[PDB]
């Protein structure tokens, strides 16, 4: 995880440096998008932390209930208490599901927001580099570098 | 069977054989306010178009009689300039009634009957314009659509409260505007036969709303339960749980009146419960719940009316049983 | 200065002596009118309503009209583009080219906003205002089509295709409006229908309103916003999180699965697989469709970079048709590199939202499957006899259902990664000729190597888990009897034995870490080697075509797009066989 | 904890799950009155600018189709004169909607659809203009800022008056305008559990204001003390001096309604005391003082509430002690 975090941070910094070297004007638009990115990242991080802790903590009651039902199965069938225990299981599994579902929805929210920021970055880079490769002397291949 | 008032306040009575002495249109003005907004639009536009057509009529007529529609322009002075047709006359009339007056066809100092007509045209224009302004101000301050959002529970329930049979409904004010000084009147509409031999077909007996102050008035922000104690000396005293079916001659109308907070005009919302609408042995489900930091009202459960064990018998028998248990 | 029909031959473009309706740039002016009508009828109402808690309701045809308006905004961006491109020639800017289409754009956006306001407020009679609009927008566009046809504009030019697409889309929206007016008769009629918004949306406590939003919010998870903001101020409690909607409950999914099981029993592991299909295949193939569309639209990127760099690396329009108006064709249009840029942007945005929506639908169907399977195995626990392994059932709920659910997470990938790799190799070959096949073979070689490395890594993981379990038992011995050990100071000797076991575990961890390092290095180095061999062999060995900026950078972007599926295909296949074993075990258990 | 009504009358309730059938905007007019003055400004200006842009659209369109934008002026007659651009068309439209009509670009007798459009333009102008006039007359007569200067003492006090426990507040009318026919309603908002098993979450029990006439109405010029006798048969009967802390479920709302003397419109000022706001054993400091020749009221000491020895116990125990001392 530390290796992959290093690689991700350095690749992102490297891509931003490349498309700033190809396009000096993009750097002016980078700061608003950087601010938006930071805010989104912070709000996600806090929400995802809470949701992950909750999603973990609701899974222990489910496995625990399964263990109990297997241990005292003959007793529960003796009491004819099967319906109550099935109700308790539905409740536990619904808590687990709603936790996992909200977790995945926050994940999707973050990833869509980051992909839209990336789309705005690619539009700005494309437009400005093409404009400079038309009006100015900016080379042809540097435009493709910044584009990728 | 017919009811007295619909569930939406629309009263169901039909009035027949009304000798009118012209009194329904001697009040042309509230008639012209109560004309629905499309009808008011059409009256508005008729009263403008007809005026313009009238005074354009007069203008073209004058310019005719003044010899101003004959060619040979340069020698004589027009009574108003460059009216060439009834089109020109119609445009000149519009311009002087609606006061745009481009001035391409302006009245000149030449012939007085035009001066007099233009006085008349301005004055009647001012008159009808102020008449319509005022009528549609009165129509901008109509508060019928505000009483469309004061709602009553579809089912009224009779339940045992504090040892006595009580007839309850629930009402709610959807908007933030406090309909100031709300007052509720409830009447049991039922055919009453008199011991002296008089039967009235839509008799209305007011039933007292139970208040600690002994009045008829509510502070309506969160939906509240309006209940009436059926102890005695008021109708519904002999209301057995069996007599609550469809074809029972029994209705209860409720009518709440109060000024709207904003346009400062009194309004009224009313509804009716027939003998089948009113349920027995139910109690209204709670609505207010203390949320994060406020009193959140859930309107989903507005008229759910959970059932609860109540003694199914008449209130007179309830008092008789209490008296027998006491002695 | 800023003439609608640009000042030409002393503004000869305005002379309508020829039968007004067949004077272009007047029929183009007629379009500006219905869009002004919509804007100006709506903005007052929208701002009076913009000046409670609703539990909104959807009008029928909802998703369809959203899709249609998305396509509409797309064609209108294309029309703005073709116009602005189409009057680069002359000296005066012909506004009638783009300003009417750019006006229709804002009009369409207002249309979606206004319809959404009406949907939320359930005032269907207001929809009459849209009922007019499309009509006008239909008519005036058809009038624009017909007259085009008269001068034999034809299909040869792009503007004609775009205006035909527009006529079609306005016809579609008119049909949808009349559909709405037909189902729920809100216009002067018997006024019969009141839909009573769904029950699960009225539960104060169902805060996961993902199914109950308009398609745009469904795609952007826009609702989450509110939640997350709240989740930032005060922590998240089981009261803050809602409870599941009726569509995704343990009981609902369990009954669906049981109906599927009855249908399959009317016609073993195969029975369970076919029942899971019959129960969740609609959502599964919907997610797969989103995923494949996202794959193709992501491939739409490198080819667009190719086009852009080929245009600008060159050094640079005919068909003036409407007696002065120029008409750019599809071939000049797709080679402008300003149009290409915004088309890349639109395609990228749409592809990424389709990809995230595929992910979400797959996740949701997997979680519903987990719920149903848990309830089923518990209902089977209820009935099994006392003759029969508690921990086995506990982990069957803990790890086997987990592997099944993760197979259902990655299941769209299983179908859309081969398609991705195939189309990527094909596009690379089409761009770079024969050397691209060598490069693509070199990069495809990453997948089997990664699979082998993962298998060796799991083997090392088991061999490490053995020593880890033994060291844990020794640590537990040391920690239970710590009192007696400290009483006779035997702590150092037991610590030395624990350290010997730790050294053996480190001996195994060395091999585990070597396999992990090999994985990382292969993953990052196979693409570099692929690019190297591709380009060098293209230039030196093959003596092939000269390496142009467009061709080379298109191939580089295609390699970057090819990296990920080749790396994750190993994991997808491993998860598939793992979940196959899990379903086998689950059938073996459920049969007893 | 949440309260019912803030100290500034702003009610604290939140309404959820409201099935609206388009009723909140079917009343477009009181919605357009209640839009705050900046919002009303923006709606006003939108509805004018959009109309001008619309009819300027039509005018430029007609002049196009009439062949009036082609050069070659002298031969043919414009349908309205010297429209040269959409600027000219926009100015002509403004001049005919707002009726300045400089007349440099006047409609001519030439082509009727312009005549018809200019009829339409005048009539819709009159219509929207009268609509906005009336809505902002209704908005000039809004009396919300008048209830902002009817003030209640921040602390209500329970004191022994004439041998009985009385709950008092003090209210004041800052302005000279007599808010005519002032009437005060007080309700003890507290969760009530019924003996038959019904718990309502924001129950409102009206408590009777003590008057010699037996009504709810005050003559409000000098700040006066509104007090309620807590003898019996009304809430607060069992209010021990210990139960007056923050988290006690007990609130008292007061609501005074009356027409303003000047604009003649009913208004309402309301406030609330939680269990901690209400003090025990205090009495309001006198305010009126006979100055040089008038009754000078000093608003500095408005809510000072000096303390005075009172028997700290419930009113029921007060009546029990009186009964025991009597016999
Ligand atoms: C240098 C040039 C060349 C090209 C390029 O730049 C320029 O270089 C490329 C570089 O190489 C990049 C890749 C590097 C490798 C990266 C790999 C990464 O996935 C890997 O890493 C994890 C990322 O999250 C995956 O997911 C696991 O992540 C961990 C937690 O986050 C857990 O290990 C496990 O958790 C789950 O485990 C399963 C349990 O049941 C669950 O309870 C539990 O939550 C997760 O999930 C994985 O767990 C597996 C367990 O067997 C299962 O199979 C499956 O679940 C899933 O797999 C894991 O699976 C997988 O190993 C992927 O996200 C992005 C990735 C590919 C990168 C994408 C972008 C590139 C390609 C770069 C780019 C083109
Ligand atoms: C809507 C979807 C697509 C439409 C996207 C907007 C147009 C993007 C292309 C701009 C353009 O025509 O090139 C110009 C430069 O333009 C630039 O320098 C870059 C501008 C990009 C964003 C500017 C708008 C921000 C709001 C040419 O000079
Ligand atoms: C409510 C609506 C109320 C409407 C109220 C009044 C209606 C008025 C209608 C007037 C119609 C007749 C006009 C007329 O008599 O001619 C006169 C104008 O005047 C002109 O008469 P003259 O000057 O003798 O003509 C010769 C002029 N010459 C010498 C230039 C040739
Ligand atoms: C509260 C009040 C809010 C009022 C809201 C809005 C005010 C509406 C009137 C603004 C003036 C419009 C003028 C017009 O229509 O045509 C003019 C275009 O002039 C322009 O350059 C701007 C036209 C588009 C304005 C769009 C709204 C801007 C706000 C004619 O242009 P021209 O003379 O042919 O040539 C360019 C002139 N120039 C050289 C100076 C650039
Ligand atoms: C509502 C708004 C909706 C917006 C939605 C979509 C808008 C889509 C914009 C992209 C259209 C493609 C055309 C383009 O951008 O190139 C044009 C620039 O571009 C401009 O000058 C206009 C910039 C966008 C303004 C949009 C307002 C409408 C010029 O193209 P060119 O001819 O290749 O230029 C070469 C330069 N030369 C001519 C000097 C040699
Ligand atoms: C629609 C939005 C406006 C699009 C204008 C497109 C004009 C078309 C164009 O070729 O650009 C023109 C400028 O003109 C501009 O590019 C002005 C750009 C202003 C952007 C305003 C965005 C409003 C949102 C390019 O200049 P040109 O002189 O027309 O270049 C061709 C003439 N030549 C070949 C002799 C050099
Ligand atoms: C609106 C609703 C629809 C919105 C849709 C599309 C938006 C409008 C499309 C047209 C925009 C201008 C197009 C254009 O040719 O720009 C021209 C400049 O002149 C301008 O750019 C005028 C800018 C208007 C300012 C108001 C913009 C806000 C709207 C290009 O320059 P030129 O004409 O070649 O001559 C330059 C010399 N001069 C600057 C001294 C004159
Ligand atoms: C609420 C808003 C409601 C808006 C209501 C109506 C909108 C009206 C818009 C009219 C647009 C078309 C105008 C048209 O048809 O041309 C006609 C004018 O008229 C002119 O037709 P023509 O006379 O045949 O032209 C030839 C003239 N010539 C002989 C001099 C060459
Ligand atoms: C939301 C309202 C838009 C309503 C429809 C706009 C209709 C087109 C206006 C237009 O063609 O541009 C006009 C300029 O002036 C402008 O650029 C004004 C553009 C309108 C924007 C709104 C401004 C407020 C063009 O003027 P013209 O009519 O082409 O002048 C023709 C005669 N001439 C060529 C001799 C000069
Ligand atoms: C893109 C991450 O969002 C997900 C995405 C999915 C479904 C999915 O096609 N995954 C792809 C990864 C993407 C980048 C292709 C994948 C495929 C094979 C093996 C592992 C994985 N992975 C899934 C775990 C995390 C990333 C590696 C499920 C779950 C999630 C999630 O938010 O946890
Ligand atoms: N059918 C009717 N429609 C409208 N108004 C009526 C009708 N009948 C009576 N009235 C009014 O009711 C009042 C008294 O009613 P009646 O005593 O029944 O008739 P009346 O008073 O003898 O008629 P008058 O006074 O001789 S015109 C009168 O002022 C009438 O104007
Ligand atoms: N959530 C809500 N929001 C707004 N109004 C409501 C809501 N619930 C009920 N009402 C209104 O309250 C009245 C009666 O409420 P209920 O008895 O609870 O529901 P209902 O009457 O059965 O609904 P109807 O009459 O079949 S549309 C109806 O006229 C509704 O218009």
């Amino acid at each position: 995880t530390l290796e992959c975090l290093s690689r991700s941070t350095l690749l992102c910094v490297s891509a931003l440096t490349v498309i700033s070297y190809v396009t000096p004007v993009f750097l002016v638009a980078l700061l608003p998008l950087a601010v938006v990115c930071y805010f989104i990242q912070k709000y996600f991080r806090v929400a995802s932390r809470d949701l992950q802790q909750l999603d973990d903590t609701t899974q222990l009651p489910l496995l625990s209930h399964f263990a109990e039902t297997v241990e005292g199965l003959t007793t529960i069938r003796a009491f004819r208490y099967e319906a109550r225990f099935q109700q308790k299981l539905l409740e536990y599994t619904d808590s687990n599901n709603i936790a996992s579902l909200f977790l995945t929805a926050a994940n999707r929210w973050l990833e869509v927001r980051m992909e839209y920021i990336g789309a705005c970055v690619v539009l700005i880079a494309a437009a400005t580099s093409i404009s400079n490769s038309l009006h100015r002397e900016l080379s042809a291949g540097l435009v493709g570098l910044g584009l990728t | 069977r017919a009811r007295f008032v619909s569930k939406k306040g629309n009263c169901n009575v039909a009035h027949k054989n009304i000798r009118e002495q012209g009194r329904f249109l001697q009040d042309v003005f509230t008639t012209l306010v109560d004309l629905k907004w499309p009808h008011t639009l059409l009256i508005f536009t008729m009263s403008f178009l007809c005026s313009w057509l009238l005074f354009a009529m007069v203008w073209w007529l004058i310019a005719f009689a003044h010899g101003d529609l004959a060619p040979g322009e340069g020698t004589n002075v027009p009574c108003v300039t460059s009216i060439h047709s009834f089109s020109s006359a119609f445009l000149f009339s519009i311009e002087v009634q609606v006061t745009i007056g481009f001035g391409g066809r302006m009245v000149t100092e030449e012939c007085p009957l035009a001066i007099l007509i233009l006085i008349v045209q301005n004055i009647v224009g001012l008159m009808i314009n102020a008449i319509m302004l005022g009528c549609i101000f009165m129509k901008t301050a109509q508060a019928h659509r505000r009483a469309e959002t004061l709602i009553f529970s579809k089912h009224a329930v009779i339940t045992l409260r504090h040892g006595r049979l009580c007839f309850m409904l629930r009402v709610g004010d959807l908007r933030k505007s406090m309909i100031i000084s709300a007052t509720i009147h409830m009447q049991v509409v039922r055919k009453t036969t008199s011991p002296e031999g008089e039967v009235v077909p839509l008799h209305q007996v007011d039933i007292p709303m139970e208040n600690g102050v002994g009045g008829n008035g509510i502070f309506l922000v969160a939906p509240l339960i309006i209940y009436h104690v059926i102890d005695s000396n008021s109708p519904l005293y002999d209301l057995a749980p069996s007599d609550l079916h469809h074809h029972q001659d029994l209705e209860i109308i409720v009518i709440l009146e109060g000024v709207v907070e904003t346009t400062g005009i009194t309004t009224q919302a009313r509804t009716s419960y027939l003998a089948d609408e009113i349920l027995w042995g139910q109690r209204f489900v709670p609505i207010v719940a203390e949320e994060d930091g406020r009193y959140s009202v859930d309107y989903s459960k507005f008229g759910n009316t959970i059932k609860v064990p109540t003694p199914l018998c008449t209130a007179r028998q309830l008092d008789e049983d209490r008296s027998l248990l006491d002695a | 200065p800023l003439a609608f029909c640009g000042t030409e031959n002393h503004s000869a473009a305005y002379r309508v002596d020829q039968g007004v309706l067949n004077n272009g740039c007047f029929v183009d002016a007629l379009n500006v009118v219905p869009h002004v009508f919509l804007l100006f009828i709506t903005f007052p109402i929208l701002f009076i309503g913009w000046g409670h808690h609703s539990t909104w309701l959807h009008f029928p045809g909802h998703n369809l009209r959203w899709i249609l308006t998305f396509i509409l905004l797309f064609v209108l961006v294309c029309e703005i583009a073709e116009g602005i491109l189409s009057d680069g020639v002359t000296e005066s800017r012909h506004l009638h080219l783009y300003m009417p289409a750019g006006m229709a754009f804002m009009a369409a956006i207002t249309s979606v906003v206004y319809y959404h306001n009406i949907e939320t407020s359930n005032f269907p009679k207001l929809l009459i205002a849209l009922l007019i609009y499309w009509t006008l927008a239909f008519i005036t566009k058809t009038i624009k089509f017909v007259k085009f046809y008269d001068h034999a504009i034809g299909f040869s030019q792009l503007r004609f295709c775009l205006t035909g697409l527009l006529v079609i889309l306005y016809g579609m929206l008119l049909l949808v409006e009349v559909n709405v007016i037909r189902v729920r008769r809100y216009i002067f009629f018997k006024t019969p229908r009141e839909v009573k918004p769904p029950e699960d949306l009225q539960d104060l406590g169902v805060r996961f309103l993902q199914p109950f939003v308009n398609l745009l919010s469904k795609g952007t998870y826009w609702w989450m916003n509110a939640f997350i903001k709240t989740a930032h101020k005060k922590p998240i409690d089981l009261r803050a999180i809602g409870k599941l909607p009726i569509a995704m409950r343990a009981l609902t999914n369990y009954q669906r699965l049981c109906v599927a099981f009855d249908a399959q029993a009317r016609k073993g592991a195969r029975a369970i697989w076919r029942a899971l299909c019959h129960a969740f295949g609609r959502r599964l193939i919907l997610s797969s469709t989103f995923r494949i569309l996202a794959d193709l639209l992501g491939f739409a990127g490198p080819l667009c970079i190719f086009g852009i760099v080929d245009h600008l690396g060159k050094e640079n329009q005919p068909k003036t048709q409407f007696l002065g108006v120029y008409f750019v064709s599809s071939q000049e249009f797709l080679g402008n590199a300003y149009v290409l840029a915004v088309l890349l942007f639109l395609a990228l945005l749409l592809q990424r939202t389709f990809l995230q929506a595929s992910y979400y639908v797959a996740i949701e169907t997997g979680i519903n499957l987990r719920g149903a399977i848990q309830t089923k195995i518990y209902n089977k626990i209820m009935h099994l006899s006392t003759s029969n392994t508690a921990g086995q059932i506990c982990n069957l709920v803990a790890i086997d259902t987990n592997q099944l659910m993760w197979f259902f997470f990655l299941c769209p990938n299983l179908w859309a990664m081969p398609v991705q790799i195939i189309v990527g190799v094909i596009l690379l070959y089409y761009i770079l000729g024969v050397s691209a096949l060598i490069g693509a073979a070199v990069i495809i070689l990453l997948a089997p190597v990664q699979y082998f490395v993962a298998t060796k890594l799991s083997q090392a993981q088991r061999s490490t888990l053995e020593h880890s379990n033994e060291r844990l038992k020794q640590t537990n011995e040391m920690l239970r009897g710590m009192k007696l050990l400290k009483l006779y100071a035997w702590e150092s000797i037991f610590c030395s034995r624990v350290e010997v076991t730790r050294r053996k575990e480190m001996t195994s961890l060395r091999a585990f870490a070597v396999y992990t390092s090999i994985s990382i290095f292969m993953n990052t180095a196979i693409p570099i080697a692929a690019v190297l061999i591709t380009f060098v062999g293209h230039v030196s060995f093959f003596k092939e075509s000269d390496l142009s900026p467009s061709v080379a950078f298109a191939s580089l972007s295609l390699f970057h797009i090819l990296v990920t599926p080749l790396f994750l295909l190993s994991s997808v296949v491993r998860s598939t066989v793992k979940a196959l074993v899990s379903v086998q075990k689950l059938s073996e258990f459920l049969s007893s």
